[PDB]
């Protein structure tokens, strides 16, 4: 097939094409020039006049008298299978690679179905991370979503792949089959420049965990609506390998900001009546639709869980960006500026950063029965000596009652011991005994918090 | 009935041409499979379908069909107890039918034609009906679910049938001039039931928390907003209302949710006891999910569909108890449909009839005496998200002005984990002041005297914590510091609450009533007491402060002797010394 | 004292900013709103 001839605008993304009615809303074409490169596209806006294509790679070389576009398929669908469970693929999903194309067993579209609400079930296992900031209080489950809001210069990658190395299930805490549950990451990431890539590739590498991932590469020097198509392709690979073959997928999304950057890009070119501050008004909608993408059924046995990083521009948490998935996630992890300039790690914020689907992961039968008591207690000894900070900024460190030195000094232990944590594996059991040993540290008596049996066990 | 192909299909939208006759707001059901959509435009022949399904795949040539009504509901037996979609299609059966997806273009009824129902008769043969009326009555399970006759409607009664078992298909009444009556009927969803005259609100709505119940309360008519930035708990808190309130039905509409969130419903509630028959809560409970993959326009159906039948209950004689949750989600649906019709927008692009829909959707709640002189309710507490937790949205601002309470949260006390997270000041209420005589009756004689002494020391307690910040607190006096710390006391143990403890999840009147009276009386003789010159450190350390602190994890049943016991602890304690 | 005018003096600067590319962008839609309702005569 050759037909389609006669376009009759070209700008930027955009391209335009005389009386063409038979291309579905949608779909998906390709555009051959008088030289013989194929290049790729996507139809908006059909019409009994002209039709909106959307070109993907670029459009240097395409002149108005021999240029065709023909159609592909009615809808974007991508041909997945079990035997991409090694390989590295390229945003559409060409492999770059040294191996061939795969084999199909089922090609689905990527665009949405989304989840019935009858179908679902809540999460309730418990993954632990061996960062005692996660997994004391904030506690991540199987079955969440919980982003990373990161900085420019902060390290939000290293503590990406220190989760995907140390994360592992607890199953001889609650009863279930020991040794079951290995993992199987999807890697998906998006404007990633050549260093980052570098690192995330030889840190995968390093721990034998690459047989067991699928990788999808948008590096920077790449198109933009390549950036836009990537996280679908993941998402519905994911979707695939856990709910029709059992395993538990974890989904790495990279830079979510460089999507929402292509994104008010087309919407722009579009004219299509700015939201707030550029990013067009559908945005909500989009970003619901790739994270609404990771639950669990009831029936079977897989999982989907994500942690999609995102760097927010400015350190503004009221940036768009930020606000629109604070809203549309369930929980977040926040580093600190401040605390990355003391040499502490993971500068993970504690007070900012809170998970939602905690309270049922989480208690008396699943971890131990003094869990979330030892949470509230520590954020409120926490926020009372970062109160205090201000005290003393205020009047002078030696005109201080003599507790409020001990709130003092609390804070500046729990910033140096409970978080600062290098590189090692923790344990829920190891973080709970650090835990202790610093709220002891206060007088008893002073914690309207725990119960006076937890008290006088632990101290 | 007016037939015409589509032309322009782009997006959510389409354009349909060849349509001369369709009315203005009817649904069409456009594409060849069926994708009910809705007019709002009518440009010579042309018209601008909306459609309420995902649009990928379809052509240019597929024909649209007029049906010439605009998106009724179905009322009658068989509501209670089930989930529902955007536009009343049942969750259960789609999922029974296709899958655990929801594909596009399935047809299922909204009430069952197959179960049975146990008439029975209340009229005679002969008599004069109204509409309004009562007719019958069919049992489900718990309540007297009653029949009416539709608005608009009447006649002479000819032949009833007698007691047995039907359908919702089998006409139990046979009106003289031929109409027939099914136990169900159709109502368009976008006007209102209409009453007789609507009352004054006199009676409180009691809802479990401590703040929201003494210090901000809503009478059984009113309206709330809570609105504030992610983190703080708009979902927390209207669960909590609607597993311990005090009405009879409950009606939690989703406008753009978390599927979790709409889940974790679905699946524990059906092992809860209400707290007025004993059975399962689910047994009250009409909630209608839409989350934030659904279609788009689904949103402002819902929000609808929600407020309807609410106000069917209400006609029928219950006391509902709607909950609109993130009525922002229904702007923002609006704003990309008015960027798709390509027109003018206000401030920040929502468009200029933002202002008038709330007022209109607002405005259908409060208690009344529907046509067959009885009483109903609708209360409604609808959630606000702005977009950087600023009060100053188009949508957080026309939603005051409305409304009666005015719940506004604040993010650094939900950083603290202190909740739940309710600014004691930025809030209002404007009911606390016709429910006093039901206060007087029901709960104590100088209640009021005391909601207003703990109040005023609050909001006293405020202008010295300025000077406090300003110097800092060792510089003051003796008996500032002391009011300091009552209110500090105050904050840490009569204004916070965790849902999740076992008995402290739902304070009664009584409970509260009791605490403000002991710190009152502490707060009293600690005055004196420093007047007379001991110091606040042994003052504050008087073990009576954690004695009153721990004062509410007891139970209800014991509390009535604890408070009696504390009380004259504290009289005897702070003499003594 | 100072200090506080100067960051007020810089947010309402920013404040007021935001407000000429809205205005800009509105004239924009409304050109192009004349420019397509002069072509609707029929059709
Ligand atoms: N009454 C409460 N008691 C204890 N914790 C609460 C209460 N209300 C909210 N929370 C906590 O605050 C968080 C708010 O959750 P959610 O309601 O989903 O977000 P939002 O309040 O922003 O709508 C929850 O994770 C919960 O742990």
């Amino acid at each position: 097939k050759k037909e389609y001839t006669g376009i009759t605008y070209i700008s930027g993304p955009l391209l335009f094409v005389e009386n063409a009615k038979d291309l579905a809303y949608g779909a998906i074409v390709d555009i051959k020039d008088g030289t013989g490169r194929v290049r790729g596209g996507q139809v908006i806006e059909v019409s009994e006049e002209y039709a909106v294509i959307q070109v993907f790679e670029e459009t240097t070389g395409l002149d108005l008298a021999t240029t065709s576009v023909s159609l592909v398929e009615d809808v974007a669908r991508l041909g997945v299978s079990k035997e991409m469970l090694g390989r590295r693929f390229n945003g559409i999903g060409k492999p770059i690679d040294g191996l061939p194309p795969i084999t199909p067993e089922k090609r689905l579209p990527i665009t949405g179905l989304p989840l019935n609400p009858v179908a679902r079930r809540k999460p309730e296992q418990f993954i632990q991370t061996g960062i005692s900031t996660i997994d004391v209080m904030n506690t991540l489950v199987r079955g969440q979503k919980l982003p990373i809001f990161s900085g420019s210069g902060l390290p939000a990658n290293e503590i990406a792949a220190q989760i995907a190395r140390q994360a592992t299930v607890r199953p001889d805490l609650s009863g279930e089959g020991e040794k079951e549950e290995p993992f199987a990451v999807v890697f998906a990431a998006m404007g990633i420049t050549q260093r980052e890539l570098s690192y995330f590739i030889q840190e995968f590498e390093r721990t034998g965990a690459l047989s067991r991932s699928v990788l999808f590469l948008n590096k920077a020097d790449d198109p933009t609506i390549e950036r836009i198509l990537t996280p679908r392709m993941a998402l519905t690979v994911a979707e695939y390998l856990a709910f029709e073959h059992d395993y538990h997928v974890l989904v790495i999304l990279t830079d979510m900001t460089n999507y929402c950057e292509a994104l008010r890009e087309i919407g722009a070119a579009r004219e299509e009546i700015p939201g707030r501050r550029g990013y067009p008004g559908y945005m909500y909608t989009d970003l619901a639709t790739i994270y609404e993408r990771a639950g669990v059924v009831e029936g079977k046995k897989g999982s989907v869980t994500q942690i999609p990083i995102l760097s927010m521009p400015d350190d503004d948490r009221t940036h768009p960006i930020p606000d629109l998935t604070g809203y549309i996630t369930e929980g977040q992890i926040q580093l600190s500026r401040e605390l990355h300039r003391k040499g502490i790690y993971p500068p993970i914020d504690p007070l900012p950063s809170l998970s939602r689907l905690m309270n049922n992961g989480v208690g008396k039968g699943k971890t131990r029965e003094d869990h979330k008591q030892v949470s509230d207690q520590l954020y409120s000894a926490y926020a009372n000596g970062v109160d205090i900070r201000k005290l003393v900024a205020i009047i002078g460190e030696d005109a201080l009652t003599e507790n409020d030195r001990r709130y003092l000094q609390f804070a500046d232990a729990f910033e140096r011991f409970f978080i600062n944590q290098g590189q090692q594996n923790r344990s829920i059991e190891e973080s709970l005994q650090i835990a202790w040993a610093l709220l002891s540290m206060l007088p008893q008596g002073e914690l309207k918090r725990i119960s006076k049996d937890h008290i006088g066990k632990y101290y | 009935m007016i037939q015409g192909v589509i032309q322009k299909i782009a997006g959510p939208a389409v354009i349909a041409k060849g349509m001369l006759g369709a009315r203005m707001y009817d649904i069409c059901k456009v594409g060849e499979e069926g994708l009910v959509g809705e007019i709002i435009r009518l440009d010579g022949d042309t018209a601008f379908v909306q459609v309420y399904e995902d649009t990928s795949g379809l052509k240019v040539g597929e024909p649209v069909v007029s049906t010439g009504l605009p998106l009724a509901v179905e009322l009658g037996p068989g509501m209670l107890n089930g989930i529902y979609d955007g536009i009343q299609r049942p969750l259960e059966r789609i999922r029974e039918k296709t899958g655990i997806y929801i594909t596009r273009g399935v047809v299922v009824h909204a009430l069952d034609r197959e179960k049975k129902w146990a008439w029975t008769p209340m009229v005679k043969p002969g008599d004069e009906v109204r509409g309004g009326m009562v007719l019958g009555t069919v049992p489900e399970f718990g309540f007297t679910h009653k029949i009416l006759v539709p608005p608009d409607v009447r006649g002479r009664v000819k032949e009833v049938k007698p007691a047995g078992e039907y359908t919702v298909e089998e006409p139990v009444v046979v009106l003289e001039d031929g109409t027939e009556l099914k136990m169900y009927h159709t109502w368009p969803v976008r006007r209102a039931r209409p009453v007789q005259r609507k009352l004054d609100p006199n009676t409180p709505f009691l809802t479990g928390m401590r703040i929201l119940d003494v210090l901000f309360p809503v009478a059984m008519g009113g309206t709330a907003a809570i609105p504030g930035p992610f983190g703080s708990g708009k979902t927390v808190t209207q669960q909590s209302l609607a597993k311990w309130s005090n009405a009879d039905v409950v009606v939690y509409v989703g406008c753009g949710e978390r599927g979790n969130e709409m889940t974790d419903v679905l699946v524990e509630f059906p092992e809860l006891t209400d707290p007025k028959t004993g059975g399962p809560l689910m047994h009250r409970t009409v909630l209608i999910a839409n989350t934030s993959n659904m279609p788009v326009a689904a949103r402002e159906a819902s929000i609808y569909v929600g407020v309807t039948i609410a106000e069917y209950f209400r006609d029928q004689g219950f006391s509902v108890a709607l909950m609109a949750d993130s009525t922002s989600r229904w702007a923002e649906a609006l704003r990309e449909i008015s960027s798709r019709l390509e027109e003018m927008p206000a401030e920040e692009g929502y468009p200029p009839y933002l202002a008038a829909r709330l007022a209109a959707f607002y405005e259908r709640a409060g208690k009344v005496i529907t046509l067959g002189g009885e009483e109903g309710a609708v209360t409604i507490v609808g959630a606000v998200s702005p977009p950087g937790g600023d009060m100053s949205e188009p949508v957080t601002q026309s939603t005051l002005r409305i409304v009666g309470a005015f719940w506004r949260l604040d993010a650094s006390l939900a950083f603290r984990r202190h909740f739940p997270a309710i600014n004691w000041n930025g809030s209002y209420s404007l009911f606390t002041s016709a429910l006093d005589p039901w206060y007087r009756e029901n709960v104590a004689e100088d209640y009021p005297e005391l909601r207003d002494a703990i109040s005023e020391l609050l909001q006293r307690e405020a202008g010295l914590q300025e000077i406090v910040q300003l110097v800092g607190p060792d510089a003051l006096q003796d008996a500032e510091r002391l009011v300091i710390e009552v209110g500090r006391i105050i904050r840490e143990d009569f204004l916070q609450q965790n849902a999740y403890h076992e008995v402290d999840a739902y304070c009664s009147m009584k409970k509260a009533y009791g605490i403000m009276k002991m710190i009152l009386a502490f707060y009293k003789e600690a005055e004196a007491a420093i007047k007379r010159g001991v110091s606040i450190d042994e003052i504050l350390q008087l073990p009576v402060l954690e004695r009153i602190g721990r004062a509410r994890y007891v139970s209800e049943e014991e509390f009535p002797a604890y408070f009696e016991e504390a009380m004259k602890e504290i009289q005897g304690a702070f003499k003594a010394l | 004292i100072p200090g506080i005018r100067a960051q007020i003096r810089f947010i309402q600067q920013v404040l007021e900013q935001r407000e000429r590319e809205d205005t800009f962008r509105l004239k924009r839609i409304k050109g192009k709103i004349e420019a397509r309702e002069a072509e609707e005569e029929g059709g």
